[PDB]
Formats: structure tokens, sequence, C-alpha cells
């Protein structure tokens, strides 16, 4: 455990859309509407050391690699930024989209790949060494959330067409459609094993989908209720615990939602945010939670 | 008698064909300056000034960009001598800002909530046919 | 002393039929219509064809008598104060003469600002015992004819040169030979000879 | 000391009332629950 | 007269405390940020007649 | 649902995301400048407020006395810009 | 210059109509004082030429 | 039973509970002008029943016009009011 439980963090200036724990679990990156990326400590006194500029838009999605070396930022000026975890330089800026980049995700354990989705209907693949798009998938509609499998062979994509679509990289065809959400899917998260994938959607139902070679063909595994979406139409993100045992989801009624993955029971409904919440995230070693909301502030819950 | 001009150099080439109407617009402005406020409200009495200022500026704007009947030299003379507004012309070249009355009606510092005037709202988006006179300007729907 | 408290104490027939309100806050804008000390004036527009209502009395003078700051009616029932004190007791006896009024106001302001800031400081215990006849004539649904722009006094002389553009009503004012017409502010506020009540 | 310095600043603000005359636009939001529900009041809502 | 003007110059040069770097105030930029001041371009004589009538 | 409803839902997300992340709505966006006004505007204001005896301008009587405390600064800025005998 | 009971003049008619009565302005030698003669009696002389000053 | 509707409600100052929100400016003013233009808007209450999404207003016109806002291209386009026009600024005492 670190310091005293709470550790409220301020310094941000507008809405905070995203936040990620470092793969060792010793520092933190937060981002939002501020057109700024902040790198803060998780231990000691949790004080700022690095501020990262280099955007002309809202920094929508934030991620890491599995090493804690490369920092990937998806911004709302049709570009993606690639940085180093230390020393703070613009290493690789990649511009291919004709509209707003809603989400990005790095393919882990493979060769370096990033997949992004944008409002023009495009889902694009990106090799960091090539300065060019690798494959481009016109769905037809706006795409909000995009992630890989562990095998770096599929694109799992959520849009506003109420249907999670899985693209195969080798066939370049629409492999899977997952029906079961009644409104637009705003956030996807693939588990640490690759077995399960967590989804938020605007119909206020949090869904768990098993991504396996062998399927029951009706993949409606687990259903969570209580999550609130409203008129603000925010992009709501979900996250897995390191052991896959706990599930966090952002909500628009200012309550931090954490479910138990086996009993489908609300473990934690932590208050303390004036504004609607954007992303709740688990520390990779210890049960510590960074929660990021539109009230410009961050919270460190210690379980 | 004149506009007394502040250049002392002779005016440029195409001057003598736009001079009767500029002097006629200028005579109209000197009429509006002296109109005694009687049944003309405290904000309503400054509505002719913004309208004629719009009219003089639109006149030089129509001759240089639409009709192409004035050179750069004559055009910039009329801006320096105070016949056109350089800042109102600059907004009319923007995309949506093309019948703008005033520079006040797009100034967000001049309003309570930090916003434009309802003068600038598209008339389809009011949906009812309500009749509107902007208090700054007297305008009924620029946009 | 000044008043200076955030976010006024309002009913629902004056706060509007829209759940989205934009109000302005002026720090020491007007003086109170009763207390005569300056307070924080909040100005909002309820709906579309409304009047831009504003708070008329202090937070303190509404905490004394449990009322809304602009309609001066009970927050719970929506009735005049003479009706509610008729269906209760009248033991407040706020002074009306000058020096006594400012002295009573000073002392009650010290009393309220030496307390929590949540309860109608004297009206609470008597506000427990309720549900007299006032509940059987309490208004059920809001009377949005209150939030309504005044009669155009240029249209009364048949000389409204704004015509269709005037935001004031072109309809009849009430006949002044009516008991329901005089209605002073202090008469509505102290509970004395209020013809509505 | 943090409580005292604020009152000090509010006193000292009179000593120079207009030097770089003030600035005001932190336009803020507040969520309010009418405590009147029984709905015909917001239009059918619980908050505003 | 020359002796007295020298005296004024020497009293200037003696009691010269250095500029004392403050925070800049900009009064007229604060007036025209408000909704009560507009800006225009006028002949100096018109402004002088205005300032005299306003003081009166 | 239908292709019509999904296309309408696409339109009413594209318009929303366009008008919600415009270039004029970013965080450190200093909005447009207060510009110059026509010089006849202050002329008619000064001329209508003649000597402040009309009953129509009785609400601005309080503001002129308020402006009295800034008359020395206006005098200074006036005489600082006196026009230099070679200027007409 | 004006009388005590004399109200101040309106700027508008009385000075917008009237021509401004030539200033002092020494006649400069067109050969000997050539690099100065074009701009010497202007308000802020070489203001709109980027070669001799910066901007406005 | 010794408390009224006001005394049983979780209130903060004499008329209810007031807490600072942090709603996005555009979406707030969107729903505000949506109610002020047509007569309906989405609900900004944060629980109220804790199920999905209800409209609060003249809800009958909400489904008629599909729940559109002011920032979006409208369904109806008819019965425009006719006005004079003289956009030339060349004829004096005829320009409007
Ligand atoms: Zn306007
Ligand atoms: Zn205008
Ligand atoms: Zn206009
Ligand atoms: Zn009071
Ligand atoms: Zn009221
Ligand atoms: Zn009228």
């Amino acid at each position: 455990s670190l310091q005293a439980p709470i550790m409220l963090l301020s310094g941000h200036e507008g809405e905070v859309y995203c936040c990620k724990f470092h793969p060792n679990g010793s520092t933190l990156a937060s981002a939002g509407f501020d057109r700024l990326i902040l790198l803060w400590n998780v231990y000691g006194d949790c004080d700022n050391y690095a501020t990262l500029k280099g955007h002309s838009g809202a920094v929508m999605e934030l991620h890491y690699n599995t090493d804690g070396s490369m920092l990937f930022s998806a911004s709302t000026d049709k570009t993606v930024a690639v940085w180093d975890s230390e020393t703070g330089e613009r290493v690789k800026r990649l511009k291919g989209h004709t509209s707003f980049v809603n989400s990005c995700y790095p393919a882990r354990r493979g060769p370096q790949l990033v997949c992004t989705g944008s409002d023009d209907g495009t889902v694009k693949l990106w090799d960091i060494r090539k300065k060019a798009a690798i494959q481009t998938f016109q769905n037809t509609y706006q795409v909000l959330a995009v992630t890989f499998n562990d095998t770096s062979d599929q694109i799992i994509s959520g849009g506003i067409d109420n249907d999670i679509k899985v693209w195969d990289l080798r066939q370049n065809k629409l492999t899977y459609t997952m029906r079961g959400h009644a409104d637009s899917v705003t956030g996807l998260s693939l588990s640490s094993e690759g077995s399960y994938l967590l989804s938020n959607a605007m119909d206020n139902t949090v869904r768990v989908w098993d991504v396996r070679p062998f399927a029951p063909k009706e993949r409606c595994v687990k259903i969570f209720q209580g999550n609130v979406h409203n008129f603000e139409k925010n992009l709501l993100r979900c996250s897995w615990s390191p052991d896959g045992s706990k599930i966090a989801a952002g909500s628009a009624d200012r309550f931090v939602y954490v479910w138990d993955t086996t009993s489908r029971r609300i473990l934690y409904k932590l208050p303390g945010h004036a504004g609607s919440i954007n992303e709740v995230a688990f520390h990779p070693d210890e049960p510590i939670i960074i929660s990021a909301s539109s009230d410009k502030r961050l919270y460190m819950g210690e379980i | 008698m004149p506009k007394v001009k502040r250049s002392r150099k002779a005016p440029p080439d195409g001057w003598e064909l736009i001079e009767p109407t500029l002097d006629e617009l200028d005579q109209k402005m000197r009429e509006a300056e002296t109109e005694p406020h009687e049944g003309k409200r405290k904000v309503e009495s400054l509505w002719p000034i913004f309208r004629i200022h719009h009219q003089k500026t639109r006149y030089i704007f129509d001759l240089f960009y639409k009709r192409k009947a004035i050179s750069r030299e004559l055009y910039e003379y009329c801006i320096k001598e105070g016949y056109a507004d350089k800042n109102l012309i600059a907004k009319w070249k923007k995309q949506g800002y093309e019948n703008l009355c005033c520079l006040r009606c797009i100034q967000t510092r001049d309003t309570n909530f930090g916003t434009n005037c309802i003068c600038r709202v598209p008339k389809s988006k009011l949906e009812v046919g309500r009749i509107i006179e902007c208090t700054h300007c007297g305008c009924r729907g620029c946009s | 002393n000044w008043e200076d408290a955030d976010f006024p104490i309002l009913c629902q027939t004056c706060l509007g039929e829209n759940p989205y309100i934009r109000m302005t806050k002026e720090k020491y804008g007007k003086e109170c219509k009763i207390c005569a000390r300056p307070f924080t004036v909040f100005r909002w527009c309820p709906g579309v064809r409304m009047r831009f209502k504003k708070t008329e009395v202090c937070q303190t003078c509404s905490k004394l008598k449990n009322v809304c700051q602009t309609c001066l009616l009970d927050l719970e029932y929506g009735l005049p104060i003479q009706v509610r004190d008729a269906g209760l007791s009248f033991k407040d006896d706020m002074p009306k003469s000058d020096v006594n009024k400012e002295y009573y106001t000073q002392n009650m302001e010290r009393e309220i600002s030496n307390s929590d800031g949540t309860r109608p400081v004297g009206m609470l215990g008597k506000a427990t015992s309720t549900s007299d006849m006032l509940l059987k004539l309490a208004r059920t649904t809001p009377y949005y004819k209150r939030n309504r722009p005044h009669i155009c006094s240029f249209w009364v002389k048949g000389e409204c040169k704004r015509g269709e553009e005037c935001p004031y009503r072109h309809e009849k004012p009430t006949d002044p030979d009516d008991p329901l017409a005089d209605q002073n502010i202090k008469d509505r506020y102290y509970g004395i000879n209020d013809p509505v009540a | 000391r943090v409580a005292l310095e604020k009152s000090v600043s509010q006193k000292v603000a009179a000593a120079m009332p207009v030097r770089a005359a003030d600035k005001l636009a932190p336009a803020q939001y507040i969520r309010y629950t009418p405590s009147q529900q029984g709905v015909a009041f917001n239009s059918g809502a619980k908050q505003r | 007269s020359y002796q007295k003007l020298l005296k004024y110059y020497v009293l200037n040069a003696l009691k010269h405390r250095p500029p004392k770097a403050q925070k800049k105030r900009y009064l007229f930029r604060s007036f025209k940020a408000t909704k009560f001041f507009q800006s225009t371009k006028l002949d100096w004589v018109e402004v002088g007649l205005q300032v005299c009538r306003q003081g009166y | 649902m239908s292709e019509e409803k999904l296309q309408e839902k696409a339109r009413k997300w594209q318009q929303l995301q366009a008008k919600r992340y415009a270039e004029k709505r970013k965080f450190g966006f200093v909005d447009a400048q207060k510009e110059d006004m026509p010089p006849e505007h202050v002329r008619k204001i000064i001329r209508d407020h003649g000597d402040m005896t009309n009953r129509k301008f009785r609400h601005d009587k309080r503001v002129y006395l308020g402006a009295l405390k800034y008359m020395p600064h206006a005098v200074l800025k006036l005489l600082e810009n006196m026009p230099m005998p070679w200027e007409q | 210059p004006f009388d005590d009971e004399e109200p101040p003049l309106d700027y508008a008619d009385n000075i917008l109509d009237v021509e401004p009565l030539e200033a002092i302005q020494l006649e400069l030698d067109p050969e000997e004082d050539a690099p100065v003669l074009d701009w010497f009696y202007d308000h802020q002389p070489l203001r709109d030429s980027r070669k001799y000053v910066n901007g406005s | 039973p010794f408390r009224t509707q006001q005394m049983a409600a979780p209130r903060n100052m004499l008329s209810g509970y007031a807490e600072p929100a942090h709603i996005n400016d555009f979406m707030f003013e969107q729903q505000r002008r949506t109610f002020a233009t047509y007569g309906y808007a989405l609900d900004p209450s944060l629980d109220n029943h804790q199920v999905s999404a209800k409209y609060i207003g003249s809800v009958e016109e909400a489904e008629k016009n599909q729940g559109l806002t002011v920032f979006e291209t409208g369904q109806k386009k008819t019965e425009k009011r006719k006005k004079f026009k003289e956009n030339d600024a060349s004829n004096i005492d005829g320009f409007l």
C-alpha cells in the first residue's frame, strides 16, 4: 500500500477521459480534454514530474505496451502520438484518418502494431516503422472502441451500429458479429488471458464476451446492470483486474462501479466525484484504483 | 464641406464614379446623427448608425469582390479614409459570417453568458416565426 | 450586514418548467424589499415567454418565514403567509417600525449565522404540527401565469409602436375597483391584510 | 495560517480597489434536487 | 535658471531607485475586456471636446 | 434496427461530434477580439446625453459620477497625445 | 479663448466641415534632403514599411 | 411521522440539496435549447429510477420529431414567412 488511502490528484484543467497504470505499477499517465499528458508517481507523494504536449485536440484514448516503454495516445485531431515512457519526446506521429480518432490499441507480444478507429467509418492498422497504414477496414459507421486479441490476429471493434464486429487480419473479411446491445458500444477491454472481453454500451448493460476458437455460438456470458449513460454521450471505458477477478466500468451518475467477475455482484460503488466518470483502472500489482472523471480530478482508492 | 480627407494626396483612379453615392451614403449618416430621440428607445436610437455603416461597407465590398470594378489602390483608399470597415469586410469573407451586421453581434465579451446574440441564430432553428430585433443592432437574423 | 450566500432558495413555479436553467449572480445587486440590506440577486428566465424573474428578499428573510425569495409563498405548500399563520400560530411578531426592524434583523441574522443554516429557525417546531385546511386548498400543479410579462403600458394608450415585437402582454389589466389589486410587498410578507390570503 | 491569510486578502482588497481591475468568468454548474417531487414540477424530473 | 535646472537634474540622478520589477497591471486592457467599453478611432480635437464636456 | 434508423443515428452522432469538438471549443482557445466601432456611435451617445437633464437618461447619472474618479487618468492620456505642430 | 457663459462647440458640424489650416512644415531641399523628404512630417513616419521599422 | 415532505427529503439548505455538477457545456446548452425550442429534453437526474433513458417534457412531440436537437438538421421544412429584400447597398433609402 502507498501513503494514505484516497490520494486525490488534481492539476488537470478540463475533462479527463483516460488514465493508465504503468506495467510495473510505479507511475501513472492521465489525459483528457486538456491537450496534455501527465506523468505522476503512484508512490511517495504522487507528484508531477513530466508534462507531455504535442496535440491540437482532445486526447481520447491512452494505452501502454507491456514493457512500460512506449506511450501511445489517440487524439481528436485525426492523429496518434507515439512517445517513450521516460525522457518525454515525440517519437512517432502517425496521421491517416479523415475524421476524429476515437480509440487506439497496441497489439501486445507481437511485432509492433496499433489499431485505431475513427468517425469516418474506418478501422486502420498501423506499423510504427512504416509511416503508413497497413490495412483499412471501412465498416460503414462511426467506430468508438477498438482492441486486439492476444494472438494479434483479430480486430475487435465497437461502433454505433449496436453490434461488436471482429475482423480477421488474414482473410480481411467480417468474421464475427456479436448482437446483444440495444445501443452504441462505447468501450472495449480485452482480458489478461485473452479469454474474455468486457464491453460498455449506451443501453446501460455491461457485457462479457468470450473470445475463443471454440464458441457456444451465443456468447452472452455475463450481464451487469447499474451502469448509467445519459445525455452527455461520453465515451465510457471498462477495465479488468490483473487477475481477472474484479471489473471496473465508468458511469455517468458519478459512482465508481466495480463488480465481482464470478458472482456478478457490485463489489464497490465508491463516491467522491462531482462530475461524470470516464475511466476506472486497476493497479497491476496491488488493489489500487485510479478513477478519472469530468470533474478534472483523479482518485486513488486503496482496497 | 468634404469628408475632410486625411491623405492630402490625390485620390486614385476610379474615384469619380463612386463618389456621388459615397457622398450620398455619407449624407445619410449625417442625417441619422441628428435625429432627435423622441419615440425612439434608448437602444433604438443607435440602430441607424450600425445600419448605414453596414451599408457603406457593403457598397465597397460589392464593388471589389463581386463586380470587380475597383482596383486595390482605390479600395484601400476607401478603407483608410473611413468609408469601409476593414474588420467587417474581413468577417464577410468567412464562411458563415456573410450578412453580419455588426462586430458587436459576434462579440462574446458583450453578453452575459459569453455567447453571440440571437441575431446570429439560423432562423430555421427558432422554429416558431418569432420576430426578433437584436438590441445592439436592430438586426433580424444575419445568418 | 451584507447577505452573500450562493444559490437562492426558490420554489418550483418560479424556477421554471425547464430543468436546464441559466442564471446570473450579482453579488450585492439590490436591497431587500423588507430587510432593506443588500443581498445577492439571482436572475433567471423560467421558460420561453416568461419575464426574467429575480429574487426579491434576503436568504435570511426567507429563513425567518420559510418562503421563496420571489413569490413569497411557503416552500412546502405554495400559499400566502397569512393563510399558513392562520393554520398555525403567529408568535414571530416581526417588528414593522424602523429602528426595531433593523435591530430585530441584526439579532436574527446573528442567530441564524450562529447556527447550522438548514432550518426555519423559529417556524420549525410549529411546522411539525401541520395539515390543517391549507392542505385541502394547496395548489397541486404550478401556476405558470405568475411568470408572465406585464401589460404593455404603451398599448394601454393605444400607442404601442413595437406592435408584434413588444415582449409585454397586449391584454387587459385588472379593474382597480377590486380588493385583489392593491397588494403591497410588506402586506404580503408580514401576513397582514393580504386579500389573496 | 491558511484560514487567516484569506481574511487578510479580503481586508487588503480595499487598500487597492482598482489596480488591474478584476476578471470574472468561472462559469460553473450546480445540480439541484427540488425536494418538492410529486411531479408536475420540473416537467417530470427529480433534479435540475 | 541654469543653476536651478542643474539642481533639478542632480536631484534626479541622486535619488534614482532602480525600477523595482512588479507585476504589470494594464488598466485599459481590463476596461475593454468588460462589456461596458467600446473602442473607436477619433480626431484628437473631438476627444478633447468630449473629455472637457465629460468633466463639466 | 432498420437501415434508415441506423443512418439517422449515424447522422445524429456525426453532427454531434463535429459541433462538440470544433476548433473554437478547445481548452486554451482565446476567443475573437473586440474590434473597432464606427466613430459616429460615441458621437451620438455623447450628443444624446447632452447635459444629463432628460428623464430618459436618469439611470446613467450614477455612472458619470462613478467615472469622475478616472478623469485624471483620462486627462493624462489626452494631453500625452497632443498633436505636434507639424501635424494638422 | 472662449467666454465663460459660452457653451462648448459641437465638434460634428463645426470641425468636420472645416479644412484644417496648413501646419508649420519647413520646405525641404528636394536634392540635398532627399532620403527624408517623403516621410518627414508624417504622424509616425515609416510605420507601414517593414524595411525601416517593425509593424504597427 | 414527525417530519414533513421538506423535513424528510435529503436537503442541504431549506429547499433541497444543491451540489456542484461538471456537465460539458455543449451538451448542457444542447438539451437546454432542445427544451426551449420544442418542449422536451433528456433527464439530467442521476438516479430517478436507475434504468436506462427517459425523456422529460412534452414527450408526445419527442417521438414525433424523433428526438432531435437544435444543432441537427430538422425534419420539417415548410411555411416560410416572406420578407422584403434589397441586398445591394447601392440605392440610398432603399437598403435593408
Ligand atoms: Zn445581433
Ligand atoms: Zn448587428
Ligand atoms: Zn444581425
Ligand atoms: Zn431580507
Ligand atoms: Zn417563487
Ligand atoms: Zn407592446
